[PDB]
């Protein structure tokens, strides 16, 4: 019924979609709500589910997932924007497209077996398992999925930074 | 049905020259080093960290014989491929959970391995028939999935 | 994710290809056309007959671009900047076709040059071709 | 300031590596901006190692850690120590840790040249003894002008200088120059 974009779509690639009516919560349909704290600490291994291209670049007909660990957000920027100093920043993304990097992003590298996310996986959730509470929380939303196996870091939009804005839109 | 009689003759002809003992180990060893996410399924085969260990591991070579023979068994009759691989497809879907893409990747590597072992005899029309054979096998082993 | 040891194999393997690169690119183009008939839809006016001059001409320019990329392995997106825009913004070539060409090119190299294709080189040359395809298709929409 | 101390790290030898200067009990590095041979000569003199063969920037020796002390400094080459010659600011930097600088002195390298496995004494594969190990030189960029310089350096006449090794086999070990 409605497709709401972010007020700053050039800084946070996030958009909310409203359905006409509520969807029944079956065993194959279940919402995942927002965390109260930040799980984007280096070493937090999270699961990413994807509907995008596979190693043959054809869209997958089955849902797949892979564990990706969060990475230090200095070597991610230096790998993409050349340096952490704004004056010396130059576009050197090994895929030819510059990711949108700022304080509302965190980068997750490849898995142990050299797995990553190619095109068509944007909008997916970087879900982490809170073993103490046994609940799945969304810590990031995939934004720059064009890295595939060439680059070494995928850019995810932090959920906590947009938690305040998401609640306001839902209320209306 | 699927293939013309001239296409079928060449495919059956080349399959005679193959060395089943070494070709199976070659293709499996290449897939485990080119796409290194299949090492997870073959943890029962010991060390697989380095390419020489992957090639020199006896278990993958023996598993290559099983893979190659099943490919030859599939070539027996094309319309039976649904029933030929139904027993094996269940194993790869309910117990190991092998994604259908890995079937397409292993078949593609098999074409490269056969081209490497043969050479100029891998005529482009010959490989076209082989790819059609590989595409059916990858689909047949995946048609169990639902 | 080409490691420094991976790029050394790529430069050495491509060097052993030598002047036959243009013919190898042409053979791969023809090999993919008949093996994957849906690919011909992207070439509207080109003559698809076997041994065509345009196919031979196209293979030479494709191999020329790849040989340029090897010399600029550290900086690929700039060396392939013009081709990335043409292949994605003008012709809107689907990314699925690139993995078909890369596989056919590897088969051509493996069949014609079997001695040098050790498994170590095969992985290194595969990762190089995967890097090229991602760069060209990174702006598809 | 006699309290401060200079050291080189990750160079493989005492006289080579990335500059490391200690102040207030903390080890730091010098940014690559405005680094010349004059800077390298001053550092090598402070270590008393010898002359400065070359200087390396962009943290080729390794991505350093700790703060950055000196940035945009200018050293005329006469000053005994780096910390004495003029710098724009103290503890001020516009750089990151991918711009750490490092120098390579001459005491440990010994920088010799030789020929191996040729037809005669001065015609064959060229080898370089750097840091006590004998390596080779890559063929890329090897012109007839480079041959003339090497021929004069070794001693044989420069009447005819040609590139490429003769009758020699594939080399062994490191490839130092390129
Ligand atoms: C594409 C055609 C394939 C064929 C025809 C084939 C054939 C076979 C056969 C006949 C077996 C039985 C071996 C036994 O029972 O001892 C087997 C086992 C196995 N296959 Fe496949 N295979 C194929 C693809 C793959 C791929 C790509 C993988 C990737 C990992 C794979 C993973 C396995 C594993 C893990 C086993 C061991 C089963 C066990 O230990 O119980 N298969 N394969
Ligand atoms: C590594 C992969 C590839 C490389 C290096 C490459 C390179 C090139 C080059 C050098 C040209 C010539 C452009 C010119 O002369 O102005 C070209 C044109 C073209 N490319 Fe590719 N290409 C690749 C993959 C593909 C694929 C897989 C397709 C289609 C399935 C494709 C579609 C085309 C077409 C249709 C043209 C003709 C443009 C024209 O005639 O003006 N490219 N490409
Ligand atoms: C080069 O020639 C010399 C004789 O001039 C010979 O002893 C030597 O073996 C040759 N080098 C090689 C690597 O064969
Ligand atoms: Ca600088
Ligand atoms: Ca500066
Ligand atoms: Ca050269």
């Amino acid at each position: 019924e409605k497709v709401v974009l972010h007020p700053n779509y050039s800084q946070v690639d996030i958009g909310l979609i409203k359905l006409k009516q509520k969807v029944s919560v079956n065993e194959r349909v279940m919402p995942i709500c927002l965390p109260s704290k930040d799980y984007a600490e280096v070493g937090r291994v999270g699961y990413v589910s994807g509907w995008g291209r596979n190693a043959n670049f054809k869209f997958t007909d089955h849902l797949k997932y892979v564990m990706l660990p969060v990475a230090d957000q200095d070597q991610c920027i230096r790998h993409y924007e050349g340096s952490t100093v704004p004056e010396k920043k130059t576009p050197k993304s090994p895929v030819g497209v510059q990711p949108i990097l700022n304080e509302h992003t965190f980068c997750a590298g490849m898995s142990k077996y050299q797995e990553d996310t190619c095109y068509g996986d944007a909008g997916s959730a970087f879900a982490v398992h809170d073993l103490e509470e046994d609940t799945w929380y969304a810590t990031g939303i995939l934004s720059f999925d064009k890295s595939c196996a060439v680059a070494e870091y995928g850019v995810y939009v932090k959920v906590t930074s947009i938690q305040d804005w998401v609640q306001k839109t839902i209320a209306e | 049905v699927h293939l013309t009689p001239e296409e079928k003759s060449a495919v059956t002809a080349l399959w005679g020259k193959v060395n089943v003992d070494e070709v199976g180990g070659e293709a499996l060893g290449r897939l485990l080093v080119v796409y290194p996410w299949t090492q997870r399924f073959f943890e029962s085969f010991g060390d697989l960290s380095t390419p020489d260990a992957v090639m020199g591991n006896p278990k993958v070579k023996a598993h290559g014989k099983k893979v190659l023979g099943a490919f030859s068994d599939g070539l027996a009759h094309l319309d039976n491929l649904k029933g030929t691989f139904a027993t094996l497809s269940e194993l790869h879907c309910d117990k190991l959970h092998v994604d259908p893409e890995n079937f397409r990747l292993l078949g593609n590597v098999l074409v490269c391995v056969l081209a490497h072992h043969f050479g100029k005899e891998f005529t482009p029309p010959v490989q076209a028939a082989y790819q059609k054979v590989v595409a059916g096998v990858a689909n047949a082993l995946a048609h169990k999935y639902h | 994710v080409l490691s420094p040891a991976d790029k050394t194999n790529v430069k050495a393997a491509w060097g052993k290809v030598g002047a036959h690169a243009g013919e190898y690119g042409a053979e791969a183009l023809e090999r993919m056309f008949l093996s994957f008939p849906t690919t011909k839809t992207y070439f509207p006016h080109f003559d698809l007959s076997h041994g065509s001059a345009q196919v031979k001409g196209h293979g030479k320019k494709v191999a020329d671009a790849l040989t340029n990329a090897v010399a600029h392995v550290d900086d690929m997106p700039n060396a392939l900047s013009a081709l990335s825009d043409l292949h994605a913004h003008k012709l809107r070539v689907d990314p699925v076709n690139f993995k078909l060409l890369s596989h056919c090119l590897l088969v051509t190299l493996a069949a014609h040059l079997p001695a040098e294709f050790t498994p170590a080189v095969h992985a290194s040359l595969d990762k190089f071709l995967a890097s090229v395809s991602t760069v060209l298709t990174s702006k598809y929409r | 300031g006699s309290n401060l101390e200079m050291r080189l790290t990750r160079g493989g030898n005492m006289c080579s590596g990335r500059i490391e200067i200690k102040f207030q009990g903390r080890w730091g590095t010098v940014c690559d901006d405005n680094f010349n041979i004059d800077h390298a000569s001053v550092i090598c003199r402070q270590l008393e190692c010898g002359s400065a063969v070359s200087f390396s920037g962009s943290s080729n020796f390794g991505e350093g850690s700790g703060p950055i002390w000196f940035d945009d400094l200018i050293c005329n080459g006469n000053e005994s120590a780096l910390w004495n010659c003029k710098h724009q600011g103290w503890g001020k930097h516009n750089c990151d840790h991918a711009e750490d600088a490092g120098v390579i002195c001459s005491k440990g390298a010994d920088l010799s040249l030789r020929l191996v496995d040729g037809v005669t004494e001065c015609s064959g594969r060229l080898e370089v003894r750097f840091q006590g190990e004998w390596g080779t030189i890559c063929d890329d960029g090897w012109d007839s002008y480079d041959a003339a310089v090497a021929c004069k350096q070794l001693g044989c006449p420069t009447a005819v200088t040609a590139i490429g090794r003769v009758n020699a086999s594939k080399g062994f070990g490191h490839i130092w120059l390129d």
